[PDB]
């Protein structure tokens, strides 16, 4: 079985998430680009370490187990008591790659979508900018999941669960920006939609990925503008700025 | 796909009922079969569910008093309600749903009363 980490709902503290993160990170990835570790190279990289596992539990102690795909950090499917469920593969050789995953399963689905956001927030009726975030949302994700395999949900809660899990763990493992925006909720109690400060940096997660491996010595060919809170648009000329923001990289040949 | 339901009707409370739908193609490959109601003036909530692999769900309200079936082969979906309370009266649909597994068709029934009470004083 491929490595796996738990993480409940139930009394969850600022700390036990920071831990839950830092677990993940540690999982998925000491190879570093200009100061910010590289996720591992997809070519060359054996099946039997090409994903990690995610279980996640509630209050009402249902469970479901997350994969993501340790070359990008991001959700490829799930499972679910006897069912598993997978985005929609882009290729043949991610769709070989997933018949690696839950093979015990009874039951197993691919959906006739894939898993990025453009098109699961059409799926779901909400752009992230409407879909609150925190650990209410999460505990409410968990058993949306759990009950789209027993027939109970449908599937725009589904993608809107999805859409709540993928940046409240994928995300979060990526920027340590998005791991504390996590935090200050959980501290707070509070639930909330991400802000523009946040979704730009999900949208462009690949760009300055690519920005941070092909610069001149850290400084960027071209600048990469982000938004702050508010909105406003601000530029970014340096790998230095980003060191306490991005946390993974993916792989750039 | 057409679904037609029948078998609503008047009951006591305690009474039971059967609903029945039809559907007038085949519903083996689709992911969701399920049965909504909708009382007067309020909105549809999902009763009971069933899917292609076999895997079930109620509502909390209805746990213990309900069952639903499906039968692949001759394309119908079933709900025995049992020990039926007032609370239960509202118009029952099916409905048959792909739910993003194979495509993104959901069909519906026209809907059938069901009416738990004593009887009237006219
Ligand atoms: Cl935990
Ligand atoms: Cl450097
Ligand atoms: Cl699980
Ligand atoms: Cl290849
Ligand atoms: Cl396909
Ligand atoms: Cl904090
Ligand atoms: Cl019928
Ligand atoms: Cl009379
Ligand atoms: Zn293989
Ligand atoms: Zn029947
Ligand atoms: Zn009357």
């Amino acid at each position: 079985q491929y490595p796996i980490i738990n993480f409940t709902t139930a009394g969850a503290t600022v700390q036990s998430y920071t831990n839950f993160i830092r677990a993940v990170r540690g999982r998925l990835t000491a190879d570093v680009r200009h100061e910010i570790p590289v996720l591992p190279n997809r070519v060359g990289l054996p099946i039997n370490q090409r994903f990690i596992l995610v279980e996640l539990s509630n209050h009402a102690e249902l469970s479901v187990t997350l994969a993501l795909d340790v070359t990008n950090a991001y959700v490829v499917g799930y499972r679910a008591g006897n069912s598993a469920y997978f985005f929609h593969p882009d290729n043949q050789e991610d769709a070989e790659a997933i018949t690696h995953l839950f093979t015990d399963v009874q039951n197993r689905y691919t959906f006739a979508f894939g898993g990025n956001y453009d098109r699961l927030e059409q799926l779901a009726g909400n752009l992230r900018e409407n879909i609150e975030l925190g650990n209410g949302p999460l505990e409410e994700a968990i058993s949306a999941l759990y009950y789209y395999s027993t027939g109970g949900t449908q599937l725009p809660t589904l993608a809107r669960s999805f859409i709540i899990c993928i940046q409240m763990i994928s995300e979060a493992a990526r920027f340590q920006y998005i791991e504390g925006e996590m935090r200050t909720r959980i501290r707070y109690n509070r639930r909330s939609a991400p802000d523009p400060s946040v979704i730009t940096l999900e949208n462009s997660w690949g760009r300055l990925s690519t920005a941070i491996q092909e610069s001149n010595q850290g400084a960027f060919a071209s600048p990469i503008q982000l938004q702050r809170r508010n909105g406003s648009k601000f530029s970014v000329y340096d790998v230095s700025i980003l060191i306490p923001i991005i946390a993974l990289m993916v792989y750039r040949c | 796909v057409q679904l037609v339901e029948s078998g609503g009707g008047l009951v006591q409370p305690g009474g039971s009922l059967r609903l029945h739908c039809a559907a007038s193609g085949s519903i083996a490959s689709i992911y969701r079969t399920c049965w909504y109601r909708q009382g007067t003036g309020k909105q549809r909530e999902l009763v009971a569910a069933i899917t292609s692999g076999g895997n079930t769900y109620y509502a909390d309200s209805v746990k213990g008093r309900f069952t639903i079936s499906r039968d692949n082969a001759k394309n119908t979906i079933d709900l025995q309600m049992n020990s039926l309370k007032p609370e239960d009266t509202a118009v029952y649909y099916c409905n048959a749903d792909e739910a993003g597994i194979g495509g993104f068709n959901d069909y519906w029934g026209q809907g059938t009363q069901v009416t738990v009470s004593s009887a009237h004083h006219s």
